[PDB]
């Protein structure tokens, strides 16, 4: 999700 | 000095952020929970006392002071459970300004995190690494190491 | 020295216990998750780096070494993400003996806790406070304070 | 539940 905690 | 911590509970995004502050250094640990209960507070203090040498905790409100489960965790971990009455009036202000600063930081990082709990740990990291010049993470290690020696 | 940590993942009760070991002291932090994923490992490292000055982490397997989410958390927190190949063969044995010891302690406390995660935090507490005589909690503070000065 | 993490 392009987040540090969920790069998907 | 070295073993005294204070609990603090603030709200954001419809959830609760529970914080433990090491009073002498300003170093903090925090977690996000859906609501503050004795059971969650007790588990949080068990985590804290396995990580730092926690002698006394000033609880954040009378419900967590009274809670049998918080008392059980404090007994298990060898912590003196105390009230958190601001006998020194400057204390209310210091906690309030901390919660304000933590929420500011959370807003600054919030778009880098899917979950609030990630943003709160980013805020914990920035708070504990900021130099004031030593940081609060430096000051708590120095204080505890001085106590050990 | 002061900033090197190693990840370790062990299984109990159908769940996973993720552990970070500060290599120079033997101090540990741990959590229980339903299964080891890059996202959970990344969040765990972000917590750890907000609490201690983590310079390098030796990851526990090639999946968490490769994970883009673990790489992102390590970039965010300023950690050098490394492999955890036991170039010193004595390492496999030290980690394995640690996992055996932690499971033994979990078993000894397990009936005082409703949830496994509480028993694991009780084991973390007993492991970090045990005097070997200094405890691992004393040694990690000693080591980091010496580094700061 | 007379447990340290749940005294009910
Ligand atoms: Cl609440
Ligand atoms: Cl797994």
């Amino acid at each position: 999700a392009l987040k540090i905690d969920n790069m998907d | 000095s070295p073993g005294i911590w204070q609990l603090d509970c603030t709200h954001l995004e419809g959830k609760v952020i529970l914080v433990a502050v090491h009073v002498a250094s300003g170093y903090i640990e925090a977690e996000v929970i859906p609501a503050e209960t004795g059971q969650e507070t007790a588990y949080f203090l068990l985590k804290l006392a396995g990580r730092w040498p926690v002698k006394t905790v000033h609880t954040d409100n009378g419900s967590n002071f009274t809670s049998t489960t918080v008392k059980a965790a404090c007994w298990w971990a060898g912590i003196k459970q105390e009230d958190g009455i601001p006998y020194n009036p400057q204390s209310q202000g210091v906690i309030e300004s901390m919660n304000k600063e933590l929420k500011k930081i959370i807003g600054q990082v919030r778009d880098q995190a899917e979950h609030l709990k990630t943003a709160v740990q980013m805020a914990v990291f920035i708070h504990n690494h900021k130099r004031k010049g030593y940081s609060a993470g430096e000051r708590i290690v120095d204080i505890i190491a001085t106590d050990i020696q």
